[PDB]
């Protein structure tokens, strides 16, 4: 019955700046309002009880503000550690029901990091099973957003590739993305060039690594 | 129907320090509780175990009443389950605590301009303390291989530490003065009682 | 002052699992509240249920009608059974603990336990039809095309298993720096796969010695893969 609507889903802002979350109750929650810091594969960290208290051991840049049905939690002199997921949490007394808002994502912005590109072809003992991978590398890279295009024979392929993005690095701010290409040893012995183009922000223009099987 | 003097606690000149926390034991009386948690002077009234209102329509084998002074952001330490430096090593509350935590701002009466000295707490101790429990030891404590013979040293230190209680400190670090209540009942005669 | 979930497995749609939050360092007494709060996987949390020692009752989510059943087993392990599972409830399950108390105001006595201090690791909660599997290694192998500026990139490559989740260590934790390991995704063929990287000198290949540690505890499945230039 109460709803808590968490926003932005992201905010971001370079190291000592100061990032803005905003959470709205469906009806008033008076004070008690809940913060929390969650890194993933952890469980979620308490920050702010009562809209404004701090938790000990909290430094003060975590600032928690707002009351009836608005809050607000205000991190400013940002640190690179910052980077994670922040949620609202409301409790409503006459329900004793706990409201979790959707979430936000903390983004420690820095300067244009090009992406260091590497090819790896599939191994020879993956072959035997009947499967080949080819994985191409992102490393070291910000923004995020990175378009990665593989070409067989310059042959664009497309439904036989998955990504992944590590989270923002906690000492670099950086992102590192893997491309993986699937295919069975059939179609893998069809062809000879394998490609791994790759468009970036911080790239004047699309890089391209690739290899030829069977040369090494 | 003597009443239970309540006010003997909360309206005292003065106040222990948390280390020495002073207690009373509130016997043979009728307590209005009424005129405590309607007082608009509390900034924390928080009961445990038992709601305000049956307060006065229960009865009870012993009450205690815990007096001390900490600061500000420490007074969330006492409440069953807490940790924090206060609630290790100077007052710690049972998880089945029963009773009730009262504390409000004492900045006029506990506060001077250069600071107040006078309220002390506990910064070491070997072991958490155990909940209800009082340490006065004052002895030089080790937190080092080296050994020590009552002698303040390199890994020799003071255990006990003064607050600097000053009118121009924040709030979190202003004093606070905190009573609490524990309502405990045996299989002895009820003693204290409220109305009804 | 800790709080530890167990009873987390792969288990087919439509049975009934229990979960189990066993607290050390405190009791279950009458001050504590706890709650079963759930997080699908990328998703924001849930509160399931809750148990108020106080009061010896319980309180229940909407979406849960009857299928969730929270009990205190013993006075330092709580208990969660969810029946008639699904796909929607694939997720991490945390056991977390509030502090209950009283306040009096002009409606009268309020109870509050307002926030979750205590939380648990968590245990994860996987419903499907599939059937746990363990991952095959292959070496991604530190060739000339993956060294740039001195600096060469390795790795293995962790494919084809389920359920999550799997563990990549280097050189059994003695090599952390330059390391990445990527998130799992979830393969067209129903299983997920998993890469692992790290950047390293290049005048070390022929010198240092470079093994992950793949770790599958679903399965049981420990594998130490030697990666060497090609
Ligand atoms: C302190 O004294 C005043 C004045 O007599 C009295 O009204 C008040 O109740 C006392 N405070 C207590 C008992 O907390």
């Amino acid at each position: 019955d109460i709803v808590m609507t968490q926003t932005p889903a992201s905010v971001e802002a370079a190291v000592g700046g100061t990032v803005t979350i905003k959470c709205q109750a469906s009806q008033s929650i008076s004070k008690y309002l809940a913060w929390y810091q969650q890194k993933p594969g952890q469980p979620p960290k308490l920050l702010i009880f009562e809209a404004s208290t701090l938790e000990s051991g909290v430094p003060s840049r975590f600032k928690g503000r707002g009351s009836g049905t608005e809050f607000t939690l205000t991190i400013s002199d940002l640190e690179c550690a910052d980077a994670a997921t922040y949620y609202c949490q409301g409790y409503y007394y006459s329900s004793h029901s706990y409201v979790f808002g959707g979430g936000t994502e903390v983004v420690v912005k820095r300067t244009v990091a090009a992406p260091s590109v590497f090819i790896f072809p599939p191994s020879d003992e993956q072959l035997k099973s009947g499967t080949a991978s080819v994985v191409c590398l992102l490393n070291n890279f910000y923004p995020r957003e990175a378009k990665v295009q593989w070409k067989v024979d310059n042959a664009l392929q497309s439904g036989n590739s998955q990504e992944s993005v590590t989270e923002q690095d906690s000492k670099d701010s950086t992102y590192s993305l893997s491309s993986t290409l699937t295919l069975s040893k059939a179609d893998y012995e069809k062809h000879k060039v394998y490609a791994c183009e790759v468009t970036h922000q911080g790239l004047s223009s699309p890089v391209t690594k690739s290899f030829n099987r069977g040369e090494c | 129907t003597n009443l239970c003097p309540f006010g003997e606690v909360f309206n005292a000149t003065r106040f222990a320090s948390v280390y020495a926390w002073n207690r009373k034991r509130i016997s043979n009386c009728v307590a209005d509780y009424s005129v405590l948690y309607n007082s608009a002077s509390f900034s924390t009234f928080k009961c445990y175990g038992v709601s305000p209102t049956k307060l006065n329509d229960l009865c009870f084998t012993n009450v205690y009443a815990d007096s001390f002074v900490i600061r500000g952001d420490e007074v969330r330490q006492i409440a069953p389950g807490q940790t924090g430096k206060i609630a290790d090593y100077n007052y710690k509350l049972p998880d089945d605590f029963t009773g009730c935590v009262i504390a409000w701002n004492s900045n006029n009466l506990d506060s001077k301009v250069g600071g107040n000295y006078n309220y002390l707490y506990r910064l070491f101790r070997k072991s958490n303390l155990k909940p209800f429990e009082r340490d006065i030891s004052t002895e030089i404590y080790q937190a080092g291989s080296t050994p020590c013979n009552g002698v303040e040293g390199f890994n020799c230190y003071f255990p006990l530490q003064s607050y600097g209680f000053q009118p121009t400190n924040g709030v979190g670090y202003q004093p606070y003065r905190v009573v609490v209540l524990s309502f405990e009942l045996l299989h002895a005669p009820a003693t204290v009682c409220g109305p009804k | 002052q800790s709080l530890e979930e167990s009873g987390g497995d792969l288990v087919k749609p439509g049975t009934s699992l229990t979960l189990t939050c066993t607290a050390s360092g405190f009791s279950f007494s009458h001050n504590y509240v706890m709650c079963w709060v759930r997080q699908a996987p990328g998703k924001g949390l849930e509160c399931v249920a809750c148990i108020y020692f106080g009061f010896g009752d319980t309180y229940y989510a909407s979406w849960a009608k009857g299928r969730i059943t929270i009990s205190k087993t013993s006075s330092t392990t709580v208990t969660l059974q969810m029946t008639s599972l699904t796909a929607a409830d694939t997720a991490t399950y945390f056991c977390a603990r509030a502090l209950g108390y009283y306040i009096y105001g002009d409606a009268g006595d309020i109870y509050i336990a307002d926030y979750f201090k205590l939380w648990g690791p968590g245990t994860l909660v996987t419903v499907s039809s599939g059937q746990p599997k363990a991952p095959s290694v292959f070496p991604l192998a530190p060739s000339s095309k993956s060294t740039s500026g001195g600096t060469a990139a390795l790795g293995c490559l962790v494919k084809d298993y389920f359920p999550e989740p799997v563990t990549v260590s280097w050189n059994s934790g003695a090599l952390t720096s330059g390391v990445h390991t990527f998130p799992a995704v979830l393969q067209s063929s129903g299983l997920y796969s998993l890469s692992s990287v790290v950047t390293v000198p290049s005048s070390s290949l022929g010198t240092q010695t470079y093994i992950c540690n793949v770790n599958h505890k679903p399965s049981n499945t420990k594998v130490d893969k030697r990666v060497e230039p090609k």
